[PDB]
């Protein structure tokens, strides 16, 4: 009876693999399908981009798919994916991946993500900084895209209350770092925000602990990159962080996905004059006419009853009303002292410690 | 002198027998060229067939040319070059129309101008003919930020008048059912008008323009090579009027360009040969470049960039494009056929008419 409409993933393991299948055929009971019926079709990741985009054509665009859902390779990214599909205007759905460079339209023409960027943590900064009162702050980041990204999305809070006093930029893989730091010294304000990789956080908590800039007096707030693996090693106590709730859960997120990608499918079959999708990429070098409508269903698509919470998306299609955790670095444990809650701080019952020993 | 396979690529063109012809080699290394016939312009097909190449044969590069607008052909081909690192010159149709932001591991090089030569010359065009005020369309297509900031700050360090009255950015990744597109461009009023964007993008815009009034008299439209691109293939919603600067097959036939095209390959290798006492071994798969990328680089790229031949300059920028091409500034006349009304060379501006004729 049923027009059958398949869903693609690429997915880390056959285990994942299968909780798409399950929330494909979950999604097919919830939903009413006498007219369309959704079925899944994924692979895993390939071990490099040339291969992993002929699979894209070969096993996915083959069984003429409206929607790639792509998670982050767990030990290669989603951009072969992102590219080829959007070569046909196939929406990608990216389930973990965080850089801020996926948000750029340039490149990932159709890329939706149920996760946040990196670059959003700056939202939570933001907050912080009415709650806290932290009304004049020292921003460093790293030149490359990611630090800028951050610093482009706090100045755009900041800029239409909390001012920015300065921002540093600091060239990524710097080791000694004291110049630039003697430069957040000398100014009177005393918190300092910092995005960069782990690597490079390691080098800035170093050189700021010989500058005896990580005791009290100072305010450290950092996202999740920068109390990650090496640079955890060297924080300074009483720093604050965050944490992605649910980041790394690609089992969540394939289920919210596969909710909110089922609903645009409904949604987008009650209009006129839908199309099908090319089936294969060989001799196919035609849009997707209906592609660019798809993906305006997606975009403006609410899930309020998500794993991950409340799904929505913003205007480059990213995840809006994501969860994090608020870690303060206690004797040396990560410790949550609270949450954002998608527009709201919780402070929990536990005490934070700011640098110093602070109270 | 020892040899090195050079694959030439032809996509729906037949010069063969000229193209064999016009292909003379003093140096310390000769080519092997092997002329190839491809039909399908789909990312698996160029994939393939550029990696089966690699396979059967040992191809220390690759020329490429299409009869196509298809502006996707060049970012698939900086995709294989920076994945396998294999020189390919992209030096006709879709493969040589401007790919911005190449790969940082690239050696894919286009013959052609550069956005910001080409912005330089509509510049140029409009003082020419004392046309100061006018405004920018771009769509989100690559290089749409590099246009704009060429122009911005061309004009802000100029003692001429210039009026520059308002810069739209379409988003044509979303459909058009609520108009927003017509709504954007009614905002226009300036008499010259610079669109940066595809040539199926501009069909889709100068069609909605048309419907609201911007494309006849005392409007004038400025485009770039890759909206006019193949000359002999006019949409029927170009408008009459049309100016373009060209690269298309005008002077610099494709006979010529694929000899040059071997001349660089050629020389480059031996110019490394010359200082190093090797070339890179051509890459045996593109089906395992994960393991096989501690072995390899972009070295050649240097001196691919600083070639000339037969008593000329073919250089390459850095950023993949001809260092100074002869440009051909062309308009779209009463007939429907592009027409031949300047030349940009040596870095002047000569025109044909004083005074535009009748559209
Ligand atoms: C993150 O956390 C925030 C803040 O806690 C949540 O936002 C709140 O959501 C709750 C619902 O769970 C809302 O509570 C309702 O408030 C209504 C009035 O709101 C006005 O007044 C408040 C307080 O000044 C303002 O914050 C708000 O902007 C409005 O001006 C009440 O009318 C509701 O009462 C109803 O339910 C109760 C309980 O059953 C009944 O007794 C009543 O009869 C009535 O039916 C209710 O109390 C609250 O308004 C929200 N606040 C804000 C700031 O948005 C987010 O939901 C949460 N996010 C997630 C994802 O969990
Ligand atoms: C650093 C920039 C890389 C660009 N990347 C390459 C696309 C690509 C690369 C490789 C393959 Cl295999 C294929 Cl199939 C496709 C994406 C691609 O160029 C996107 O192309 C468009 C981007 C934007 C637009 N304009 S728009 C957003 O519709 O209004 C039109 C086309
Ligand atoms: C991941 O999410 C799923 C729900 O989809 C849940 O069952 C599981 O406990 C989560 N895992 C972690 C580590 O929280
Ligand atoms: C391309 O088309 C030509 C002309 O028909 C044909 O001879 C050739 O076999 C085709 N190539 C492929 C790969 O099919
Ligand atoms: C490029 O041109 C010639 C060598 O071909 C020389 O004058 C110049 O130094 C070259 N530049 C290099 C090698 O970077
Ligand atoms: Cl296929
Ligand atoms: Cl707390
Ligand atoms: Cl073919
Ligand atoms: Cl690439
Ligand atoms: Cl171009
Ligand atoms: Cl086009
Ligand atoms: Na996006």
């Amino acid at each position: 009876d049923p027009k059958i409409v398949n869903i693609g993933a690429v997915l880390s393991t056959k285990k994942h693999e299968q909780i798409f299948r399950e929330a494909v055929n979950q999604a097919n009971k919830r939903h009413f399908t006498r007219k369309i019926q959704l079925q899944a079709t994924s692979v895993t990741h390939r071990p490099n981009a040339i291969q992993m985009a002929l699979s894209v054509c070969e096993d996915l665009i083959s069984s003429q798919v409206y929607a790639i859902l792509v998670s982050h390779p767990p030990a290669l990214t989603p951009t072969p994916i992102s590219y080829t599909a959007g070569f046909y205007r196939i929406p990608v759905i990216g389930l973990t991946t965080r850089m801020s460079i996926y948000s750029d339209k340039s490149i990932h023409l159709s890329f939706l993500r149920t996760v946040p960027p990196y670059s959003h943590q700056a939202l939570v900064w933001f907050e912080m900084m009415r709650l806290f009162n932290w009304n004049h702050v020292i921003l460093i980041v790293s030149d490359d895209h990611e630090g800028r990204a951050a610093q482009k999305k706090l100045e755009t809070l900041l800029e239409g209350g909390p001012k920015a006093d300065k921002v540093l930029q600091f060239e990524p893989g710097t080791k000694n770092l004291t110049a630039l730091l003697l430069e957040a010294k000398e100014l009177e304000a005393r918190v300092i925000i910092l995005s960069a990789s782990e690597d490079d956080a390691t080098a800035v908590y170093k050189s700021a602990a010989m500058l005896d800039m990580t005791g009290a007096g100072y305010v450290w707030l950092v996202g999740e990159r920068e109390i990650s693996g090496s640079a955890l090693r060297y924080a300074p106590d009483g720093i604050i962080g965050l944490q992605l709730i649910n980041g790394k859960n690609e089992s969540a997120h394939i289920s919210d996905a596969v909710a909110v990608v089922a609903q645009a499918i409904h949604e987008l079959f009650e209009m006129e004059n839908i199309t099908d999708p090319p089936r294969g990429c060989v001799g196919n070098t035609n849009i997707w006419k209906t592609g660019p409508l798809f993906k305006r269903v997606l975009m403006s698509s609410k899930y309020p009853d998500g794993v991950t919470g409340r799904i929505e998306f913003n205007e480059d299609g990213d995840r809006k009303f994501a969860q994090y955790s608020i870690m303060n670095l206690q004797n040396r444990k990560l410790v949550q002292v609270g949450i954002f809650n998608g527009s709201y701080i919780i402070q929990n019952d536990r005490k934070i410690i700011w640098p110093g020993g602070e109270t | 002198p020892p040899s090195i396979g050079i694959a030439v690529i032809l996509v729906g063109t037949s010069d063969e027998v000229a193209i064999k012809d016009a292909h003379f080699h003093h140096l310390s290394v000769v080519p092997r060229v092997e002329l190839v016939a491809m039909n399908e312009t789909d990312p698996k097909s160029i994939i393939t067939r550029i990696c089966d190449l690699m396979s059967d044969r040992k191809i220390q590069g690759v020329v490429f040319a299409d009869d196509t607008d298809q502006e996707a052909i060049a970012q698939i081909l900086d995709f294989i070059s920076a994945q396998t690192l294999t020189p390919i010159l992209g030096i006709h149709g879709g493969s040589s129309m401007i790919m911005a932001d190449k790969d940082e591991s690239s050696m894919f090089f286009q013959f052609g101008p550069s956005i910001e030569q080409q912005a330089s010359v509509m510049l140029n065009i409009m003082e020419e003919y004392d046309w100061y005020i006018f405004s920018i369309v771009t769509t989100y297509f690559p290089g749409y930020q590099d246009f704009v900031n060429k122009i911005r700050s061309t004009i802000e360090n100029s003692f001429v008048g210039w009026e520059l009255e308002e810069v739209l950015l379409l988003d044509m990744s979303l459909d058009d059912g609520d108009s927003k597109i017509q709504n954007q461009l009614k905002k226009l009023q300036s008499p010259i008008i610079l669109l940066y964007c595809t040539k199926e993008e501009a069909t889709y815009i100068f069609e909605v323009a048309n419907s609201v009034g911007l494309t006849g008299y005392g409007y004038t439209w400025i485009v770039p090579s890759l909206v006019a691109g193949d000359t002999d293939t006019v949409p029927s919603e170009f408008p009459t009027g049309l100016i373009s600067v060209s690269y298309d097959e005008w002077d610099y036939g494709l006979p010529a360009r694929v000899r040059d095209g071997i001349a660089i390959i050629t020389t480059a290798a031996s110019d490394m040969l010359s200082e190093h006492s090797f070339i890179p071994e051509p890459k045996s798969s593109c089906y395992n470049t994960h393991e096989k990328r501690i072995y390899q680089s972009n070295m050649l790229n240097r001196y691919l960039i600083n070639v000339t031949f037969e008593g000329r300059d073919l250089s390459f920028s850095e950023d993949g494009y001809q260092m100074h091409p002869k440009l051909v500034i062309i308009l779209l006349n009463k007939e429907r056929k592009w027409e031949r009304v300047g030349k940009w060379k040596d870095k002047s501006l000569q025109m044909k008419y004083y005074v535009w004729p009748r559209m």
